[PDB]
């Protein structure tokens, strides 16, 4: 059955969105890491699920 | 191998609603809960 | 690798390598004598 309508908008993903790439313990230092992170200051689309989706 | 309807929702308590047949299953995963 | 958590015991040790450095050797002229002294450099006396 087909109960939900969706509302699209858009905020600022700001800082967030880090994560730890690995299980290396590092202490005291800066890490450069390449991976698949979420942009900084991005546009992350709000969605209000009110009762294609 | 779920098929899904176009509108999947958890009924809570059972999940009747959201697939509506099984089959073939590949994995599972049974530990504590992500949310709190 | 300075940090291992023991895989049997979850309790995390340091790992470092034991004592190592250079050995200098201090001699007079082989002329004079054959005497000589031993410099362990960087490394503790007790460690020798
Ligand atoms: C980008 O983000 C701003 C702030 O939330 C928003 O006003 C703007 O519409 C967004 N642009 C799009 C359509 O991605
Ligand atoms: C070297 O060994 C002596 C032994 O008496 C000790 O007093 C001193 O603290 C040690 N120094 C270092 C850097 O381990």
């Amino acid at each position: 059955v087909n109960l939900i309508t969706r509302t699209q908008s858009y905020t600022n993903s700001f800082t967030r969105g880090v994560y730890y790439p690995d299980k290396v313990f590092r202490s005291s230092v800066l890490h450069s890491t390449q991976d698949l992170f979420l942009p900084f200051f991005s546009n992350v689309t709000w969605f209000h699920a009110i009762h294609n989706p | 191998e779920f098929q899904f309807c176009n509108d999947p929702f958890l009924d809570v308590e059972s999940e009747f609603r959201v697939y509506s047949s099984a089959n073939n299953c590949t994995f599972e995963y049974v530990s504590q809960p992500f949310l709190m | 690798t300075d940090a291992v958590r023991d895989p049997q015991t979850l309790e995390i040790l340091d790992i470092t390598p034991c004592s190592f450095g250079g050995v200098s050797v201090i001699t007079p002229g082989t002329n004079t004598s054959n005497q000589v002294a031993v410099l362990y450099q960087g490394v503790n006396c007790t460690e020798v």
